[PDB]
């Protein structure tokens, strides 16, 4: 019986709480005594399980703190929107999108900082901006700053909106926890709901708003004499004469003539060749079979009506031979335990959003954007390094339920038991691959390192020496390009440029071309393999050995995040899960960054440029360089670096500035790595006596940051500094050269 | 006796922080061999051990070796 | 072999004991203090020096410490 | 002048760095409309330009061989030189400024380690007392060499100390 | 009231009040005297 | 020597391979020492000296270095 | 010793508390070797407010 | 309390088998043999990874190290309220039992134990390494 289950009034709204630090904590609601306290309270806030036993209060507590996340980001929607209304020049760039640089921040005149404002045409100054949101509002049919205007009140009216269902559901009607295990209906109104009716109206908005607004834009009518939107639903007459169809109305649709409807629900594939984006009617027919898709997947599992599945029955009908039980008892994981559901959908998330920078720049959706080379490097670099870090908390998080949740009575021999039984040939079967891999993908940078320095270029791995070509990714590439003849007869072109085929250019700049892979490509694909399975190996053997190991028989007695468990047995430093998180957060830090390295050498050197033939941004000199680790020196980092050093007296003297910020944090971030508190406590002891000689010792004592806090001040001011400093090189190379 | 200048003088006090700062280490490891407050029988280890554990809030780096190992860098 | 002691400051609150994960530390009799009960150290040789037993005494300075010494096959808590 | 230092406006790379960046804000400013607001905020900063060239050239300041202008940290020679505006008054500004805020926060200390709960005192700042002590902190150094002369600005050796010593 | 006065009274809220009243005051001064080096 | 300070590379090579042992040798000066106080140094014998009261005041020692460091560091 | 809940003087010179004061809860008449048990306002490195002490190591100041 | 012996005939715990048992640190030096009377059929946690169920009656593992042994004797002590103990057992075939060695747990004072290791003073009395040097060996001055 699945049906809405509430408490009334469970929480007081007081400010009682507010003024009592730690009120959440029975240990920390004595009060501070030493400063360890303070940052206690700020570790342990959003720990909830740590504060209750209850699931129920724990399940509040995470939807209300979901609603405050979905406020915040409301918030920051509200505030792009209006930015882009009141201190952009999106009309002008709508006016010329190939001569404008999209530019939504501007500085005030004070001490100096007036130079960021830089020349970005359109009568404009300011800071040209990378998000790509000029691109997304020109997609969705926006002409006017005041439509941004009313989104932004919208945006800001909805964040209001969920900050007060935060409140009503933790303090007025609090949902039951039964409530919160109706997985089934939940599943079934997020596929229906959710993607299904968002899909759904979003290709509703598209028909409707989008491929007219933007028809007429391509068409090249002034903006300002583009019809309304709301013209455009009120008298069909005008649509229909842009696309016939809607003459005959939603006739069509319901006597399942459809084919009449190819006007804007197309398959042509490729590129918009005078916008260099994907067809919106493409993306239109792509959203209404999305739509459809969903809501069919919607309507799967039983509620309150015999018809539909049972998920615990699924799961418990797959058992076989080999693996026993099978997945016994993983419906009663996962319906009681958020940090298992934490670990699946980070894990999912991130692949998600590397898979979404992929398949954007490959195939781009949004007009103008291709060419927009500081865009599409952005776009690509950021949503990877997201992935990156929602794969490493999903890591984290397994490992957190492996340790506090884990109970084998209710799992017994099981899959996750069975992993748990020969995690050792695991581990081990995942070391020597790595090690393998890293010696050969490794090894061949080395060799040709050392051949070339010692004057054999013949001997070395290259495609005029000893080539070794990447015939798989090849024959899938050419299989590609050549399926709209056979395989997909209804396509008027491939899916994507970078298959093979032809050009497209837009304003002088190449949009897509036709990607070549190469022994090059060939070892840094085999380099991406090594480090990730690296980064795997770390956080699978933190998440198989939270719980004991042949070191530490009983190390899940001892929590998921603690120091050690002394200088004996040799040393157990960095033993628990935590610590396998903190250095599969350096090792994830490691693969992303050789992977957006690869990314903006080889687009700058193999795709990008201007058509007069082609002159790429670096001539081309990807396949012959990125063969030897001199060769990334010198023509990747050295020299495209040339920009942001020389950035000073310019616009871009704040990616100088912040080039340098990034190698100061960086470097600042190895004296938390590389030491240990007991040198600093020591330290402090010293400077508590000069205080105490001059009666100004305070009377909370100051302590050196714990063990466990000094790695995570490490890693993050490493991750900070690094990731930092690649942004301010990128962002000002491709500003400059773009 | 080269021409000196502002850049000069900013190195020179780079410099002397340098010294300063990698005497502190070394002054500090020296005279808190014997023991601190954290750890009274620091004597009794010897020169380089590795910790004295987790407890009392965790002792790592603690000593004097460790302290000459931390002002390598600084040299 | 590592080398535990145990000194006259011990108040028998039997902590080290219960924090020792190898069983080398037991009470004795003994009319020191109230308690009339003192940790002993009788089987060392099997102790690895994890050092639970300083993190769990109470008294300050320690009455029970752990000098890393000499390693053997069951102090470095190998199993192979 | 001192240490073979020209002063600034008799210098000439100094007019050489004022002429350039006169020319790259009106390369800047040439590619624009009249009362167009990037014009009136170039037209601001070309000001602003002049303006802080003429003020440092008016403040006798002393520029070397790149046109930069050179402070002197000697007392005596700053003081027989016309030049204690720009080491000498801003130390002694400074120190005032310093001891304040560290006579505020130990007198904050001192108030609030005489109650039953100076770590919630730390915590949670009492704000009345610590405005009456922040507007009472203006008489530092007077407060500061009698709490010296009294021989209470110091602890004595009821200090912590190490088995040391 | 009371409650939501000694929040304010905490010490994070307090740091933030007291370092816009400083970052405000500066930029304030370096505002209306632009560019001091000296005196 | 006749006709250095024309070979320039060997006047940086000098200077810098100099440079760096002596950081070396200041480094194990100060480690030699942190293992005289453990190993060598008998308190009795020294009741009241020189070595003994720098132990006394290396509270102030440290704290003056901690100082001067600080201000170097941050000016 | 010294009488319940009176203030002392910590002279043992490897206690955390040597060279300050705590608080008397009571002194031990058996033949306990550390009788003396002293109460600190503030908490060592183990977080730890209460150590047991002898005659000669308290001073009643 | 008599010394008891160790039965190898006694049934073991119900368990798929774990990659992280024995080695050949049992075959050629020694392994570790636990020995307990459960009340009622249960699941436990193996120390080396994985789930078991013990037996109604006598059961019986064998661990490599012995904080493997203590491991699993703090979880059926504290979890299950029983009494195991674990003996050692050499590939000679001799058998060495330990814990209860009194017979009597070790977190409770039993007359007849002798203390050892037991400095009649304090920590700061101890010596300075002046003292002990040129011994036969290192020596920390609380050896003495
Ligand atoms: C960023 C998003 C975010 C969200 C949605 C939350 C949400 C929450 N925080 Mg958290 N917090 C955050 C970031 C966030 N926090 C960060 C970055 C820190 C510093 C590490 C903290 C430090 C912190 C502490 C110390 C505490 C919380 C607490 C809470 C809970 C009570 C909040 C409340 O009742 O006020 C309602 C909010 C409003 C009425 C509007 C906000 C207006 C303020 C004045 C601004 C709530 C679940 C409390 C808690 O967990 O209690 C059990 C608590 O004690 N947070
Ligand atoms: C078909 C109806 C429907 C829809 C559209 C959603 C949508 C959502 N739910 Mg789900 N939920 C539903 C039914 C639905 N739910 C049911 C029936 C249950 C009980 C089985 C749940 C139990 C549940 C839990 C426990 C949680 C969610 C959460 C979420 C949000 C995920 C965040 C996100 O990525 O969205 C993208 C963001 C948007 C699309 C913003 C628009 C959101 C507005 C409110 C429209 C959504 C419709 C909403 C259900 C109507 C509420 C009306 C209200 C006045 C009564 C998303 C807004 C999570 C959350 O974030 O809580 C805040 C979460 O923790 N849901
Ligand atoms: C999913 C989102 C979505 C939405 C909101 C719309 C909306 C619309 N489309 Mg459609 N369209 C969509 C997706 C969508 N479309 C898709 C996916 C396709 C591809 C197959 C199309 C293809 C298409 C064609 C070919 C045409 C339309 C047309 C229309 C318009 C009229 C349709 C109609 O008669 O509805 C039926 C009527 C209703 C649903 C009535 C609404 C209910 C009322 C408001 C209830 C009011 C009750 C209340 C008590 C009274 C008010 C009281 C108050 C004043 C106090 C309407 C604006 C037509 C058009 O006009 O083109 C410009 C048209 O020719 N669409
Ligand atoms: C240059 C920097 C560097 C290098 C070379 C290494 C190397 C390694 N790391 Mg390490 N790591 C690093 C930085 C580095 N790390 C940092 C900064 C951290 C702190 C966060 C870590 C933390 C870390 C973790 C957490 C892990 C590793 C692991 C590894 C090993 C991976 C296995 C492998 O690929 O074998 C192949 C060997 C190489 C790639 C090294 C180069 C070999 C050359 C090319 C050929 C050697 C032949 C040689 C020239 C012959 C010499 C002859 C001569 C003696 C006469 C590998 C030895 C992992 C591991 O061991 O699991 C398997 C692991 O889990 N490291
Ligand atoms: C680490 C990866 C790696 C790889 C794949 C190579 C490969 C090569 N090197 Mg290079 N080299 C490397 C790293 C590597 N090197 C590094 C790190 C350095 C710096 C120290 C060098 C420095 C160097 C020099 C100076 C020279 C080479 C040369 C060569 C070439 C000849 C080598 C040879 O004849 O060995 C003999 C071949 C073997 C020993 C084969 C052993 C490995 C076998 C094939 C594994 C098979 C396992 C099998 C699949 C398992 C089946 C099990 C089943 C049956 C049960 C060859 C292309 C030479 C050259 O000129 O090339 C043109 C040469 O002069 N290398
Ligand atoms: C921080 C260290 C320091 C150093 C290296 C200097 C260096 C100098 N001082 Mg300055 N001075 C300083 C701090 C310092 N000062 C301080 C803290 C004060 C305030 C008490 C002064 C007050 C002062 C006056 C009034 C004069 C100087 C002068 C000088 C210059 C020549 C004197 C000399 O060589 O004595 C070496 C410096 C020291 C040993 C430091 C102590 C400085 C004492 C207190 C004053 C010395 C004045 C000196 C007796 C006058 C010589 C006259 C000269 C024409 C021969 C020389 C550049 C003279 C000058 O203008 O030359 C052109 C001068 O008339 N100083
Ligand atoms: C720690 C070294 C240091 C020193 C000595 C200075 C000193 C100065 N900076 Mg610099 N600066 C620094 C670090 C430093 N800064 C850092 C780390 C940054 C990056 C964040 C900057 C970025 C920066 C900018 C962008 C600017 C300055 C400016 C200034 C001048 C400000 C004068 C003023 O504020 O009016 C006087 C202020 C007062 C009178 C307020 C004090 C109020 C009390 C009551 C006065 C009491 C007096 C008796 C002054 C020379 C400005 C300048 O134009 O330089 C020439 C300027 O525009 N600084
Ligand atoms: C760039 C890297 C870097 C920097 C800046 C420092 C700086 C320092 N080290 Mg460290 N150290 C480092 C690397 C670094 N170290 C490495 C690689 C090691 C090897 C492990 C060490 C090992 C080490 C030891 C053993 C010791 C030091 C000590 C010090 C301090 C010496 C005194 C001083 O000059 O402070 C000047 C202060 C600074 C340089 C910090 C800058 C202050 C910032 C700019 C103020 C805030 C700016 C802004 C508002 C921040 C807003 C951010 C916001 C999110 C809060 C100083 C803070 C000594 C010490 O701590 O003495 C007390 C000491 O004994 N270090
Ligand atoms: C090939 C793997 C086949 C795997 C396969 O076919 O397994 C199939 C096999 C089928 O088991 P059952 O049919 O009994 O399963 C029934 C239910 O549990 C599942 O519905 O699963 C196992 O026996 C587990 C053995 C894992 C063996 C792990 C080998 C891992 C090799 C890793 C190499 C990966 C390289 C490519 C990565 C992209
Ligand atoms: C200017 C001049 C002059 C003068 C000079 C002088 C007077 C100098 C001095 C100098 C000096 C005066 C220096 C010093 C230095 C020092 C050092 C460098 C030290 C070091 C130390 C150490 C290293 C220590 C160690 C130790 C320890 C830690 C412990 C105990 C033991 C021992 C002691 C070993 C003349 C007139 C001639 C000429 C003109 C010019
Ligand atoms: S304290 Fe630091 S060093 Fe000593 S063991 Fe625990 S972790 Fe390793
Ligand atoms: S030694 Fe410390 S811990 Fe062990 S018993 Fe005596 S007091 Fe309790
Ligand atoms: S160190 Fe480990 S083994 Fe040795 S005593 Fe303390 S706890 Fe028992």
């Amino acid at each position: 019986k699945v049906k809405i289950a509430v408490d009334r009034n469970p929480v007081e709204t007081s400010f009682e709480k507010w003024a009592k630090p730690g009120h959440f904590s029975r240990t920390l609601s004595k009060g501070p005594n030493t400063t360890t306290w303070i940052w206690n309270l700020h570790a342990d806030a959003h720990d909830f399980d740590s504060h209750t036993s209850d699931l129920e209060e724990i399940s509040r507590k995470v939807f209300s703190a979901h609603f405050g996340q979905l406020g915040i980001i409301f918030i920051w929607l509200s505030g792009m929107y209006f930015h882009g209304a009141r201190f952009s020049n999106y009309e002008a760039w709508l006016s010329d999108p190939t001569h404008i640089k999209p530019s939504a921040q501007v500085v005030w005149p004070i001490v100096g900082q007036e130079i960021l404002n830089g020349d970005v045409g359109g009568g404009f100054q300011g800071i040209q901006i990378t998000s790509g949101f000029f691109q997304l509002w020109r997609a969705s049919g926006i002409t006017s700053e005041l439509q941004l205007y009313t989104t932004a009140i919208g945006g800001l009216v909805m964040a209001a909106a969920m900050f007060f269902a935060g409140w009503f559901h933790y303090h007025k009607a609090a949902p039951k926890l039964e409530w919160f295990q109706n997985v089934e209906s939940m599943l079934n109104h997020h596929l229906g709901g959710l993607l299904g009716l968002g899909s759904l109206a979003w290709a509703g908005h598209q028909i409707h708003v989008s491929l007219p607004v933007n028809k007429l834009l391509d068409a090249g009518v002034d903006p300002k004499e583009i019809p309304l939107p709301h013209d455009l639903l009120l008298n069909r007459a005008i649509m229909a004469d842009l696309y016939p169809s809607f003459a005959k109305g939603i006739a069509p649709f319901f006597t399942l003539n459809w084919s009449e409807y190819s006007d804007f629900l197309t398959f042509k594939g490729g590129l918009n060749p005078v916008t260099g984006g994907l067809w919106l009617s493409d993306t239109a027919h792509h959203h209404v079979a999305i739509a459809v898709l969903f809501l069919v997947a919607g309507h799967m599992y039983r509620t309150n009506w015999g018809i539909g599945h049972s998920m615990k029955e699924i799961l418990e009908a797959h058992r076989g031979p080999f693996t026993g039980e099978g997945h016994v008892g993983l419906y009663e994981i996962l319906t009681t335990s958020w940090h298992a559901q934490l670990a699946i959908n980070l894990a999912l998330f991130g692949s998600l959003s590397i898979i979404v920078a992929h398949h954007m720049y490959a195939m781009p959706p949004y007009p103008y954007l291709a060419t927009d080379y500081g865009t599409q490097l952005s776009l690509f670099t950021h949503h990877t390094w997201i992935g990156g870090f929602c794969i490493v908390g999903a890591g984290a998080h397994a490992a957190i339920f492996m340790v506090r949740d884990y109970d084998p009575t209710n799992n017994y021999n099981n899959l996750l038991d069975r992993v748990i039984r020969h995690r050792d040939a695991i581990i081990s079967h995942l070391n020597w691959v790595c090690i393998f891999l890293g010696f050969h993908s490794f090894g061949l940078y080395i060799h040709n390192d050392t051949m070339s320095a010692l004057g054999r270029p013949q001997d070395m791995f290259s495609d005029t020496a000893i080539q070794l070509q990447p015939v798989f990714a090849q024959w899938i590439q050419n299989t590609h390009f050549l399926a709209p003849q056979l395989t997909a007869p209804n396509a008027l072109a491939a899916t994507s440029l970078t298959w093979g085929g032809d050009l497209v250019a837009v304003g002088g700049k190449v949009a897509m071309m036709p990607i070549s892979l190469g022994t090059s490509d060939f070892m840094v694909h085999h380099i991406h393999a090594f480090t990730i399975h690296v980064t795997v190996l770390i956080l699978l053997k933190g998440v198989l050995f939270a719980r004991s190991s042949r070191l530490i028989p009983d190390k899940a007695n001892l929590g998921f995040r603690f120091p050690c468990d002394g200088p004996g047995r040799g040393g157990t430093c960095q033993v628990s899960a935590w610590d396998h998180v903190f250095l599969g957060l350096f090792w994830m830090y490691n693969s992303l960054s050789i992977v957006i390295f690869h990314f903006s050498w080889k687009m700058q050197s193999d795709v990008w440029g201007t058509v007069t033939g082609v002159s790429h941004i670096t001539g081309g000199n990807f396949a012959q360089s990125a063969n030897t680790i001199n060769g990334w020196l010198r023509d990747f980092l050295w020299a495209q670096s040339s920009q942001v050093i020389q950035s000073y007296g310019s616009a871009l003297s704040a990616y100088g500035l912040i080039f340098l910020g990034a190698h100061f944090v960086w470097a600042f971030s190895l004296m938390f790595l590389f030491s240990g508190r007991g040198y600093w406590q020591e330290l402090i002891e010293s400077i508590v006596w000069a205080h105490n000689k001059l009666k100004v010792a305070p009377a909370i004592q100051p302590r050196a940051l714990s063990i466990t806090q000094g790695r995570a001040v490490g890693v993050a001011h490493y991750l900070l500094g690094g990731i930092a400093t690649t942004w301010s090189f990128f962002l000002a190379r491709i500003i400059s050269v773009g | 006796f080269l021409t000196i200048g502002p850049g000069d003088f900013l190195v020179h006090h780079a410099i002397a922080l340098g010294l300063h700062t990698t005497t502190l280490i070394l002054v500090k490891g020296a005279l808190d061999a014997r023991g601190s407050k954290l750890m009274p029988d620091k004597k009794d280890f010897g020169y380089s051990f590795p910790c004295d554990g987790p407890g009392r809030g965790g002792t790592c780096d603690i000593s004097a070796y460790d302290a000459f190992y931390l002002a390598v860098f600084w040299m | 072999a590592h080398i535990v002691k145990i000194y006259d400051t011990c108040i028998g609150c039997t902590q080290c004991v219960r924090a020792c994960p190898l069983d080398v530390l037991e009470m004795v009799p003994w009319d020191g203090c109230k308690a009339s009960q003192m940790a002993s150290a009788p089987r060392t040789e099997d102790c690895v020096g994890c050092k639970r037993c300083e993190t769990a005494c109470p008294t300050d300075f320690l009455s029970v410490r752990v000098y890393l010494g000499s390693e053997s096959t069951r102090s470095m808590g190998l199993s192979y | 002048d001192i240490a073979g230092l020209t002063p600034c406006s008799e210098s000439k790379a100094y007019a050489k760095l004022e002429k350039k960046e006169l020319k790259t804000l009106e390369k800047r400013l040439k590619q624009y409309e009249a009362d167009s607001a990037p014009a009136v905020a170039l037209k601001a900063t070309m000001e602003r330009t002049k303006a802080r060239f003429a003020n440092y050239a008016k403040a006798g300041l002393l520029c070397g061989n790149d046109g930069l202008p050179h402070l002197i940290a000697d007392p005596g020679l700053a003081l027989k030189y016309g030049h204690a505006g720009e080491v000498f008054i801003p130390t002694f500004g400074f120190l005032y400024v310093a001891g304040y805020i560290g006579y505020v926060g130990r007198q904050y200390l001192i108030a609030v380690k005489g109650e039953a709960k100076p770590t919630d005192k730390e915590i949670i700042i009492d704000v009345p007392l610590a405005t009456k002590l922040a507007w009472q902190g203006a008489g530092w150094p007077l407060a500061a060499v009698q709490e010296l002369q009294r021989g209470t600005l110091l602890e004595k050796e009821e200090n912590i100390t190490v088995s040391p010593r | 009231m009371k409650d939501f006065t000694t929040y304010l009274s905490t010490a994070p809220v307090i740091a933030t009040i007291w370092f816009t009243f400083t970052a405000g005051l500066l930029i304030e001064i370096n505002r209306y005297f632009p560019d001091p080096l000296v005196f | 020597y006749a006709f250095q300070a024309i070979d320039f590379t060997t006047q940086a090579a000098l200077y810098t391979h100099h440079q760096y042992i002596a950081g070396f040798i200041m480094c194990g000066a100060f480690a030699h020492g942190a293992i005289f106080f453990i190993r060598d140094y008998d308190p009795e014998q020294n009741k009241g000296n020189v070595l003994a009261r720098m132990l006394d005041h290396k509270e102030a020692l440290i704290s003056h270095l901690s100082w001067v460091s600080l201000f170097l560091g941050f000016h | 010793g010294p009488k319940r809940g009176s203030l002392v003087k910590i002279l043992r010179p490897e206690s955390y508390w040597f060279n300050q004061v705590g608080k008397v809860v009571s002194v031990d008449q058996s033949g306990v070797r550390y009788p003396v048990v002293v109460r600190f306002e503030n908490q060592n490195y183990a977080g730890v407010t209460t150590n047991n002490y002898a005659l000669d190591e308290v001073v009643a100041a | 309390w008599t010394v008891p012996t160790l039965n190898p005939d006694t049934p073991s715990p119900i368990f798929g088998g774990s990659t992280g048992g024995l080695l050949r640190k049992a075959q050629t030096e020694e392994f570790y043999v636990i020995t307990w009377e459960a009340k009622k059929e249960q699941i436990f946690e193996m120390p080396t990874g994985g789930a078991a169920i013990m037996r109604q009656g006598p059961n019986l593992l064998k661990f490599g190290k012995k904080e493997q042994c203590l491991a699993l004797t703090t979880q059926l002590r504290n979890k299950f309220k029983l009494t195991p103990c674990f003996y050692r057992v050499f590939p000679d075939g001799k058998v060495q039992y330990l814990h209860p060695a009194d017979g009597v747990y070790p977190e409770k004072v039993n007359a007849g134990r002798v203390g050892a290791n037991q400095n009649m003073r304090r920590i700061g009395q101890n010596v300075n390494p002046i003292k002990v040097k040129f011994s036969g060996r290192m020596m920390s001055p609380a050896e003495i």
